[PDB]
RNA sequence: CCGACUUACCAACCCGAUGCAAACUGCGAAUACCGGAGAAUGUUAUCACGGGAGACACACGGCGGGUGCUAACGUCCGUC
RNA sequence: UCCUCCUAAAGAGUAACGGAGGAGCACGAAGGUUGGCUAAUCCUGGUCGGACAUCAGGAGGUUAGUGCAAUGGCAUAAGCCAGCUUGACUGCGAGCGUGACGGCGCGAGCAGGUGCGAAAGCAGGUCAUAGUGAUCCGGUGGUUCUGAAUGGAAGGGCCAUC
RNA sequence: UGCCUGGCGGCCGUAGCGCGGUGGUCCCACCUGACCCCAUGCCGAACUCAGAAGUGAAACGCCGUAGCGCCGAUGGUAGUGUGGGGUCUCCCCAUGCGAGAGUAGGGAACUGCCAGGCAU
């Protein structure tokens, strides 16, 4: 459950998911999980990938978790009314545009990296695809 | 300046020619000596302060700075702003005349003794020591006073660095090892 | 709201005044200030009143 | 119950705007007095002919026409008035 | 360090002195010479100078550094502004306290009739 | 009497490579606003004073947002 | 009710039972002025003394400090220290900002009488923005005003105050 | 007129740091002494006074050198005003404006008044 130790602020406004991605190359590892789409990470979300996504590979090689959720979200409870202040912190998300790396990938071969990133990927609610390093 | 002249006329040339300086003021030459002593007990007694401030005012002819405790630490009970040391710096004509009296009189008179270390030198040639007991000094008639209180006794000095620093002090025949 | 008002009463005689607040838990002793007097232009002690 | 009672938040307060900022830009000719900028603090200061108050007013200490200019080793922003 | 505890302890005055727009007598003091400029209002002129290092003062002067010396410049720079028709100027110390020669050059210029 | 080393442990500060921010800014637009000048156009369209009002329940749509679930023909603001 | 920040869309202003915090004071010095001074933190060495007290040097450069929240500001310091002192002055006030209004705020300069400084100058409270309550009704002091036939007086008015 | 130096500015990092070298005729700085003028919560360290023996060490000035700081295009990208579209949580088209970062590069300041010293 990937969460901030400390926050300036408890609450944090809605926002808007607007523009494209920074962090589209693969700096780390040799391979990469890259979002398509736009939308919102769930920390059970990035965790559960992870959780496929490491145990594809049999414990090989290095894995990276490039995204963070640092973006709290609020819920009303079941059956309460409009206004009386805002909700309370259910969860943590980060915010995803096209083009950003979300997974990194080393030490293994690159047909099982591909593997280990269609099972990460069937938890994930954007589209992906499957990028390689590259000298820029 | 009874060593300010003993100074200038050997250990000046001494320096030079065994260091290979350029010019003759390159020698190092002590500039002041700092007396420190932290009571570090006037919280529990306001009044052994000014005692101890005239104790030290006896060792070396000159009334002490009392010093402020510049940043609350709850550790040892202190607010800033109360009196928690004693200071003196001296320079010129009375720095020699201490200095002077230290070694010869003083020095001699330190309880087990061994001599001083030659380490404590900062980095810089500046000389920082403590003396453990402080009837040490004659100044103080014995048996008049309440305890026995040490201070720190620091030289600082032009030199950039110990070894130059060592030279100096050792020209002086100061108590090295 | 420990600091009270007080008055100022000039020693010329005049009857003029200034008002003011005074913290009297500390600082119990009178206040004395030279202040300007508007009535005979000039500048008198004014004493602690009221 | 049918309804769910709910809280109550801690957060209504708020202090009135107070009408900060510049009032006569670069290029406006000024009386002696008019008010320039109205300011928290010294954002910018007083060159010539223009004067400081106490809350760090900047006003005009004679006719002309407004300037900001950038002086000094700090890059500080300067109010300063020709006189026309 | 040492020039430049001075420069900050003049800083005030000369900045005021800009503003006010006021004719700037500047002191200079080393320990063997003292130097004193006026300055036009907009900072960038001088006007007239006079000082130790010169050849017409140093015969007279005996020694400079003195407060003597202080007299004699003081004189000199003051009958150098009034014959050019400078007679009202603001001092400037350049930091310096008015206690020695900076206060014996101001009351140098005085008896011969700056205005400050 | 002050010492000199060592190992696969923890490891702060610092360096290199990465992201995030309404209550971060060593950067920074487009617009909007204020002022000066010039032409053309506009039934003075501008200001001031005075006689008379009505109105102070708004609605949806676009764009920028808060709240809600970027739920609501929801709610609360800005602007058209 | 008031102050600070965000929402607030780079002028002003801008709502919600939106997100966060504070005020109902304090100081005759913590104000005025003159002179002087410059931090946090870390390393090295040093009696008790150690992670952390006072001391010396170095690095570093405001990462400190501001009587109290937050924002903006502050080295020419608005931060720290000392001497002297009461301008925390009286009557005004060009002009301007901000409010539907009541009102609130800024202000050079003029007059009188002051303080500091050699002087140029600075000073009409405090680094600024909260620390607050209309009118009526009364209380107190003064007053070149009024005083129900006249001279007083009561009462009223004006000014200063509760 | 050339160089060196001091003061007061312009300007506000292309100008500031670091590293290396270089200067004492004059100047500058360190420096000598101090009942004294004056000063230290003590201290002639700073401030002050009386001086010029020594020295350019530090500092300061100057010269050189990119390990930094800094400045920095062209092109592209982001955004965005107006008008029009779509698969409308976000985009696209016509047109106008057009960053930030980064890159190639630049870069060891330039300059004004006066005063002094050396040289012509
Ligand atoms: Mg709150
Ligand atoms: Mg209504
Ligand atoms: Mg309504
Ligand atoms: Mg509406
Ligand atoms: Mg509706
Ligand atoms: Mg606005
Ligand atoms: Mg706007
Ligand atoms: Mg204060
Ligand atoms: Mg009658
Ligand atoms: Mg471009
Ligand atoms: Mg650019
Ligand atoms: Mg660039």
């Amino acid at each position: 459950m990937l969460q901030p130790k400390r926050t300036k602020f408890r609450k944090m406004h809605k926002g808007r998911n607007r523009g494209l991605a920074q962090g589209t190359d693969v700096s780390f590892g040799s391979f990469g999980l890259k979002a398509v789409g736009r939308g919102r990470l769930t920390a059970r979300q990035i965790e559960a990938a992870r959780r496929a996504m490491t145990r594809a590979v049999k414990r090989q090689g290095k894995i990276w978790i490039r995204v963070f959720p640092d973006k709290p979200i609020t819920e009303k409870p079941l059956a309460v009314r409009m206004g009386k202040g805002k909700g309370n912190v259910e969860y943590w998300v980060a915010l995803i545009q096209p083009g950003k790396v979300l997974y990194e990938m080393d030490g293994v071969p690159e047909e099982l990296a591909r593997e280990a990133f269609k099972l990460a990927a069937a938890k994930l609610p954007i589209k992906t695809t499957f990028v390689t390093k590259t000298v820029m | 300046a009874k060593l300010h002249d003993y100074y200038k006329d050997e250990v000046v040339k001494k320096l030079m020619t065994e260091f290979n300086y350029n010019s003759v003021m390159q020698v190092p030459r002590v500039e002041k000596i700092t007396l420190n002593m932290g009571v570090g007990e006037a919280i529990a007694d306001k009044k052994l302060l000014d005692n101890a401030a005239a104790d030290l005012a006896a060792i070396s002819g000159q009334k002490p700075l009392i010093t402020k405790a510049r940043k609350s630490v709850a550790g040892f009970k202190i607010r800033q702003g109360y009196p928690i040391g004693c200071k003196v710096t001296l320079r010129g004509e009375r720095m020699w005349e201490f200095f002077e009296r230290l070694i010869t009189i003083a020095v001699p008179r330190i309880r087990d003794f061994r001599g001083l270390s030659a380490k404590s030198f900062d980095g810089r040639g500046n000389y920082s020591m403590g003396v453990r007991e402080q009837i040490i000094f004659p100044e103080i008639d014995y048996d008049k006073v309440d305890r026995v209180r040490g201070l720190d006794i620091t030289i600082t000095t032009t030199a950039k660095s110990d070894e130059e620093g060592r030279a100096l002090l050792a020209a002086f025949d100061f108590p090295f090892r | 709201g420990i600091r009270e008002k007080i008055k100022l009463v000039s020693s010329a005689g005049t009857g003029h005044f200034y008002t003011t607040t005074k913290n009297k838990r500390t600082k119990p002793e009178k206040l004395e200030l030279k202040k300007f007097d508007p009535v005979v232009r000039q500048h008198v002690i004014y004493k602690e009143a009221k | 119950a049918h309804k769910k009672a709910g809280g109550s938040t801690r957060n209504g307060r708020d202090s009135e705007a107070k009408r900060l900022g510049v009032k006569r830009f670069g290029g406006e000719s000024v009386l002696a007095g008019s008010i320039i900028v109205r300011q928290r603090g010294t954002k910018f200061h007083a060159g010539a002919n223009v004067g400081c108050g106490r809350d760090h007013t900047l006003f005009a200490k004679a006719d002309g026409k407004v300037k900001f200019e950038v002086k000094g080793p700090k890059n500080r922003k300067f109010i300063s008035i020709e006189a026309e | 360090d040492k020039k430049s505890a001075r420069i900050r302890r003049a800083t005030r005055a000369r900045r005021k002195l800009q503003e006010l727009g006021a004719t700037r007598l500047v002191v200079h003091r080393t320990p063997r010479h003292i130097y004193a400029q006026v300055i036009a209002p907009n900072g960038s002129e001088v006007l007239v100078a006079a000082s130790t290092v010169e050849k017409a003062i140093a015969e007279q002067l005996k020694y400079t550094g003195n407060k003597d010396a202080a007299a004699a410049v003081g004189k000199a720079v003051a009958e150098r502004a009034l014959e050019k028709g400078i007679k009202d100027v603001s001092f400037d110390r350049s930091g310096f306290q008015y206690h020695g020669r900076v206060q014996a050059l101001a009351d140098a210029a005085r008896e011969a009739g700056l205005q400050f």
